[PDB]
C-alpha cells in the first residue's frame, strides 16, 4: 500500500492504497472445496507403478497423524475416500477360501 | 540409446540458449533424433501447373503429414521443397522513409496491431455480495488477412490522416523460406520422406 | 449453492458418511468451469448400512431431481479410475472444416437425440457448451489511434482491470507467492463498467474506453475443446450389452456420423474405445494354438493321434452348462465369468 | 500340467485391457498347476505311504 | 494466460503447443481445454506399454520448442509438464468444523506443511490438491481513483 | 546509434521475425523484409534511410 504512484499537486505522494485495496487474498478463485459442507481442502495421494498400496495408505495415515498434533485447534483433517480397501479385502478372501 | 543421447543433447542445447542470439531464440532451437531408415518417398506434384510447390507444401502439412505419422510404425516425416506460409510484408524503404518512418517504428507497429488480448470477465469475485453471472469478455486483438495487415496504422501524418501499411508495403501470404525448390519431372511438387522407426 | 443443496441431501441419506464437494468441478475434465460442480458421496461400509449403493444413489436421484436451479445428477462410479465404463464408449467431434462453434453445438445437439433414441442408449454427456453468454469488445482501431490511444495502452487497460495481470513474485512465510492486480470486483460487473475504464493519450489525457469501443452480447464455448488438433467436443455415453454390443454400439455411432455430421466433421474414437477400434483379436490365433497344443500333449501321452478327441471334445459340454446357469440367473459373460470358463474346462 | 499349460499360458498372450486381466489369471493358474504337480509327484505320494 | 477468453487460449496457446507435440513417439491421441479460469490442460495419452519417463521428456523437448510462441504473459508464469500417475491410493481432506479457518487458509497450510511430507513417503507417485488457490498478494484497482489521479 | 544502423540493414536487407498469426487452424511466421527489388545493388544499401 506505500508504493509510490506519482507526485501530486500539492505535493503529496500518491501511494499505491490511496487507489486500491490490497491484501493476502487467493490466485484463484475458480474451485472451491467443502467436506460436508464445511470449508476444506482435497487433496489426492497416487501411487507410483510398482507400490504397495496398502503400506502407501498405512504410511500416509500414519503421517498425516503426526502432521496432525500441529494442526491449530479447529482444523482435522479426513480420509474420506480409501480404495486400497479392494486390494485388502482380495486379501482377506484368498485367506477365507483357502481355510 | 538414441533416446538418451536425444535427451542430453536436448538439455544441452537447453542450457545454451542463454548465449544465443535474441532473434535466434524468439524463433526457437529444434533438437530432434534422426529415424535413419527410409521406407518410402511420396510426392504430390501439379500436372497442369494450377498449384505450385508453396501450396503442394502446406497441403502437406495442413492435410497429408499428420495423417501419415499416425500411421503403425512410421519413426519421422520429413517435408522438402519450398517453405511453411509466411505473412509477408515486402517494404519499399524509399517510401516508409519518405514517411519519416524507419524499420524499427514498422515492425513495433505490427507488434503492436496484430497481438493476442486478455479481455478478462464480468462479474468474477471479489463482490460484496454474490454474483448471479460470470460474462467473459472478447476482443479481438490478431490479424487474419492480407487486407487487415495492409491497414495497419505506423502514424498520424501532420494533417492527422492514419499511414497504413499498405501505402509503404507489398504484402502477401508467402513463404517462410525460398532456399528449397522441388521438381517432379520439372513439374513443381513437394517431397515426402517416411521412415521407419525400429 | 446448489452443491450445497446436494450435499445435504447425500449426508441426510441413510448409508452416506461423507460428501465430498468441489463446486467448480467439471467431473468429465477435471478442469474448472463456473457453471459446473461436482460432489462424491462416500458410502459407510456394506455392513454398516441397511441399503445397497443402488438404492442409495436412486434415493438421492429422486431427491435431486427437485432442484429446478439446475440439472443435478448422481451416479454409480467406474470400475476403474481411468479407463471407464466397460460396455460405453467415448469419442469426440471433431471441426474440421472451420465450420465453427455453433455448427459443433448443432452437431452435438443432433447426435446426442439420434443416440438418446438408439433403443439400449441413453442421451450423452458432453462438456461442450457452445451457448455461454458472453460480451464482444469491437475496438474501433482507427478512432483509437486518430486520437493518440496506441492500441498497447487500450488492450492492457482491459487486460489489467477486467483480467487481471501477473505483476511479480514475493515471499511470505518462507515461500514465493505471486503479486497480481485487477479492478475490484464491483468495478467490473457491468458494461457501463468497461466503457468507464480509462486509458490516457498521447497528450496526457485521460480517455474512456467507451468512446473507442462498440459492445455487444455474444455466445461462445466455455471450456474450448481441442481432440488431435482440431475444435471438438465430447461424448460420453452407455450402450445396454442386453440389447447391443460395444462392438455394434460403435459401429452405429460410426453410420450416424456420417449421416448427421456435415461434411467437414467427424468422430474420433477415444480411451476404451479407441483401443477396442484399434485392437485386434488376437483370440483367432490363441484359442487354436491352445487347442493344438494340448491336443499334441495328449497324443504324446496316448501314442495316439485319435485318442486325444475323447477328451478335446468333451469340453465344449463344460463351457455350455457353466454359461447356461449365467443364462438362468440372469448374468453376463465378464471376465471373471469367462476365466471360469477356461478353469472348469481345464478340471 | 502340460496340457493346462497348453490352454492356460497362451491366454497370457490375448491383446487389449482385457488381454492385461487375462494375462493376471492365466499365469497365476498355471503356475499354481505347475508347482500342484511338482507336489503330487513328491510330497503327497510321499505322505500317503507314510 | 489470466484473464484471457477461452477462444485466445485454444487460439494462440493450445493451437502452437500442439502443434509442437504433434508426432512425439507412441503419442495415441491429445487434447486441450482452455476455461475461462484463464488454465489450459492439454493431456497426451501414450500407447499401452510406453514408458512413462520418456513419454514425459519427449513432451517436455516440444514443450521447450514451443514456448517461445507462446503468449508474453503465459511465459512470464510458466508452464508446467508433468507425467500422470492415475492409480488413486488415498484421498485425504483438510477441513474446520467450527468455521474458524476456510479454504484459503487450509490450502496453503496443507501446500505449506503437509504435502512436501507426503511425497517424500516411499510408494507415491503424485500428489494432488483441489481447492481454493496459493495464497497471492491482491491489488484490488478502483479504477475511478486510478483515473481521476 | 549502432541499434538502429544494425536494425536497419537487419530488417530490410536480412528480414526480420515479427510475430505469429493464425490460419487453416495453424500458427505462421510474420515477416518484414525490402520487397526484392530494392535490395539489388550496393547502392540500394547506401540509401536506406
Ligand atoms: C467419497 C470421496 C470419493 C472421492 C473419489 C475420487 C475418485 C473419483 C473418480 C471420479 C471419476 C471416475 O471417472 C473417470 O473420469 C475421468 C475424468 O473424466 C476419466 O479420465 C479421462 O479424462 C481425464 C480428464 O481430462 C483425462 O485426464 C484423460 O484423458 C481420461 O482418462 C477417467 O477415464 C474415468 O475413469
Ligand atoms: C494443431 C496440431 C495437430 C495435432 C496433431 C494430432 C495428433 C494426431 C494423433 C496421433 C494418432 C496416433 O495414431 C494412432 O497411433 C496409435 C498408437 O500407436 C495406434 O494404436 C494402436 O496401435 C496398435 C494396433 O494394433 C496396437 O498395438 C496399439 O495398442 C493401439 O493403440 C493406431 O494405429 C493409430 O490410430
Ligand atoms: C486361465 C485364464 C484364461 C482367461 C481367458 C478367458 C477368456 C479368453 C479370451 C476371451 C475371448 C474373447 O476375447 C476377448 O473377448 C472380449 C470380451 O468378450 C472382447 O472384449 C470386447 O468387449 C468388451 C466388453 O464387451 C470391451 O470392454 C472390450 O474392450 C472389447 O475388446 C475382446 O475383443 C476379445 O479379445
Ligand atoms: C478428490 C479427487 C481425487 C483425485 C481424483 C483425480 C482423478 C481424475 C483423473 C483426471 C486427472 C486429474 O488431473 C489433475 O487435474 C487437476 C485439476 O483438477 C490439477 O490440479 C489443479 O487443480 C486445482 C484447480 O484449481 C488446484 O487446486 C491445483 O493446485 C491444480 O494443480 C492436477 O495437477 C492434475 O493432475
Amino acid at each position: 500500500g506505500n508504493i509510490i504512484l506519482k507526485t501530486a499537486q500539492d505535493g503529496s505522494l500518491v501511494r499505491l492504497r490511496d487507489v486500491a485495496r490490497i491484501e493476502m487474498g487467493s490466485g484463484s478463485y475458480a474451485l472451491r472445496s467443502q467436506l460436508n459442507n464445511k470449508d476444506a481442502v482435497g487433496i489426492g495421494i497416487f501411487q507410483s507403478p510398482g507400490a504397495n498400496a496398502i503400506d502407501l495408505s498405512n504410511a500416509v495415515r500414519a503421517k498425516m497423524a503426526e502432521l496432525a498434533t500441529r494442526f491449530p485447534e479447529d482444523m482435522q483433517w479426513a480420509a474420506p475416500y480409501d480404495p486400497t480397501v479392494f486390494v485388502r479385502d482380495s486379501i482377506r478372501a484368498v485367506v477365507q477360501t483357502l481355510l | 540409446d538414441p533416446d538418451q543421447a536425444q535427451v542430453q543433447v536436448q538439455n544441452r542445447v537447453a542450457q545454451a540458449e542463454a548465449r544465443l542470439p535474441e532473434d535466434v531464440r524468439r524463433l526457437g532451437i529444434t533438437t530432434q533424433k534422426q529415424s535413419p531408415t527410409l521406407t518410402l518417398v511420396v510426392h504430390l506434384f501439379s500436372p497442369n501447373g494450377k498449384y505450385d510447390s508453396l501450396y503442394m507444401r502446406n497441403y502437406a502439412t495442413l492435410k497429408v503429414k499428420d495423417e501419415l505419422a499416425r500411421l503403425p510404425g512410421v519413426g519421422q516425416i520429413q517435408i522438402f521443397g519450398s517453405g511453411e506460409y509466411a505473412m509477408r510484408v515486402w517494404l519499399d524503404p524509399n517510401k516508409v522513409a519518405a514517411r519519416g518512418l524507419t524499420a524499427s517504428d514498422v515492425v513495433t507497429a505490427m507488434q503492436e496491431q496484430n497481438v493476442q488480448v486478455s479481455a478478462g470477465q464480468l462479474g468474477a469475485e471479489p463482490l460484496p455480495q454474490e454474483s448471479d453471472f460470470l460474462i467473459s469478455i472478447n476482443a479481438q486483438g490478431r490479424l487474419h488477412t492480407e487486407e487487415e495487415f495492409g491497414n495497419i496504422i505506423l502514424k498520424t501524418a501532420q494533417d492527422g490522416s492514419l499511414v497504413r501499411l499498405r501505402d509503404v508495403a507489398r504484402i502477401e501470404m508467402g513463404s517462410g523460406s525460398y532456399a528449397l525448390r522441388s521438381q517432379l519431372n520439372n513439374k513443381d511438387a513437394v517431397g515426402i520422406g517416411i521412415f521407419q522407426s525400429p | 449453492a446448489v452443491i450445497r443443496k446436494m450435499s445435504e441431501i447425500g449426508m441426510n441419506t441413510e448409508g452416506v458418511d461423507y460428501a465430498v464437494a468441489f463446486p467448480g468441478l467439471n467431473a468429465l475434465q477435471f478442469t474448472n468451469t463456473p457453471n459446473t460442480g461436482t460432489v462424491f458421496f462416500g458410502l459407510k461400509p456394506f455392513d454398516q448400512r441397511k441399503h445397497t449403493a443402488a438404492e442409495i444413489n436412486a434415493e438421492i436421484n429422486a431427491k435431486i431431481a427437485q432442484i429446478q436451479q439446475g440439472f443435478g445428477f448422481s451416479i454409480l462410479p467406474p470400475p476403474i479410475l481411468g479407463l471407464g465404463q466397460g460396455s460405453g464408449y467415448s469419442l469426440y467431434i471433431q471441426d474440421r472444416g472451420g465450420l465453427g462453434y455453433g455448427a459443433l453445438q448443432s452437431a452435438v445437439n443432433a447426435m446426442s437425440g439420434a443416440i438418446m433414441q438408439t433403443p439400449g442408449m441413453h442421451f450423452p454427456i458432453s462438456t461442450y457448451q457452445a451457448n455461454v453468454p458472453q460480451l464482444d469488445v469491437q475496438v474501433d482501431r482507427d478512432k483509437a489511434k486518430a486520437q493518440g490511444v496506441s492500441l498497447t495502452e487500450l488492450f492492457g487497460t482491459l487486460q489489467t482491470y477486467l483480467g487481471s495481470s501477473y505483476v511479480n513474485d514475493f515471499n511470505q512465510f518462507g515461500r514465493t507467492w505471486r503479486v497480481m492486480a485487477q479492478a475490484d470486483g464491483p468495478y467490473r460487473e457491468s458494461v457501463e463498467d468497461i466503457a468507464n475504464l480509462r486509458t490516457r493519450n498521447n497528450q496526457g489525457e485521460m480517455v474512456p474506453i467507451g468512446s473507442m469501443v462498440n459492445i455487444s452480447t455474444t455466445y461462445g464455448p466455455d471450456p474450448v475443446i481441442r481432440y488431435n488438433g482440431y475444435p471438438a467436443a465430447d461424448l460420453i455415453g452407455d450402450a445396454d450389452p442386453r440389447v447391443l454390443s460395444s462392438s455394434q454400439a460403435m459401429t452405429h455411432l460410426e453410420e450416424l456420423s456420417k449421416q448427421i455430421l456435415p461434411n467437414g466433421m467427424n468422430i474420433e474414437w477415444t480411451d476404451l474405445s479407441f483401443q477396442q477400434a484399434t485392437q485386434g483379436n488376437t483370440a483367432l490365433i490363441v484359442f487354436p494354438v491352445a487347442v493344438l497344443l494340448a491336443f499334441l500333449v495328449l497324443a504324446a501321452l496316448y501314442e495316439s493321434w485319435t485318442l486325444p478327441l475323447a477328451v478335446i471334445l468333451i469340453v465344449p459340454m463344460t463351457m455350455l452348462s457353466a454359461l447356461f446357469g449365467v443364462w438362468l440367473t440372469g448374468g453376463d459373460n465378464n471376465v471373471f465369468v469367462q476365466v471360469g470358463l477356461v478353469v472348469l474346462m481345464g478340471l | 500340467a502340460l496340457v493346462l499349460c497348453a490352454v492356460f499360458v497362451p491366454m497370457a498372450f490375448l491383446s487389449g485391457v482385457t488381454g492385461q486381466f487375462y494375462k493376471q489369471f492365466a499365469v497365476t493358474i498355471a503356475i499354481s498347476t505347475v508347482i500342484s504337480a511338482i507336489n503330487s509327484l513328491t510330497l503327497s505320494p510321499a505322505l500317503a505311504a507314510l | 494466460y489470466p484473464g484471457a477468453n477461452p477462444k485466445v487460449i485454444a487460439e494462440t496457446v493450445a493451437t502452437p503447443l500442439e502443434e509442437a507435440i504433434n508426432g512425439v513417439e507412441n503419442m495415441m491421441y491429445m487434447k486441450s481445454v482452455a476455461g475461462s479460469d484463464g488454465v489450459l490442460v492439454t493431456t497426451v495419452t501414450f500407447r499401452p506399454g510406453t514408458d512413462p519417463d520418456q513419454a514425459q521428456v519427449q513432451v517436455q523437448n516440444r514443450v521447450a520448442q514451443a514456448e517461445a510462441r507462446l503468449p508474453e504473459d503465459v511465459r512470464r508464469l510458466g508452464i508446467t509438464t508433468q507425467k500422470q500417475s492415475p492409480t488413486l491410493t488415498l484421498v485425504v481432506h483438510l477441513f474446520s468444523p467450527n468455521g474458524k479457518y476456510d479454504s484459503l487458509y487450509m490450502r496453503n497450510y496443507a501446500t505449506l506443511k503437509v504435502k512436501d511430507e507426503l511425497a517424500r513417503l516411499p510408494g507415491v507417485g503424485q500428489i494432488q490438491i483441489f481447492g481454493s488457490g496459493e495464497y497471492a498478494m491482491r491489488v484490488w484497482l478502483d479504477p475511478n481513483k486510478v483515473a481521476a489521479r
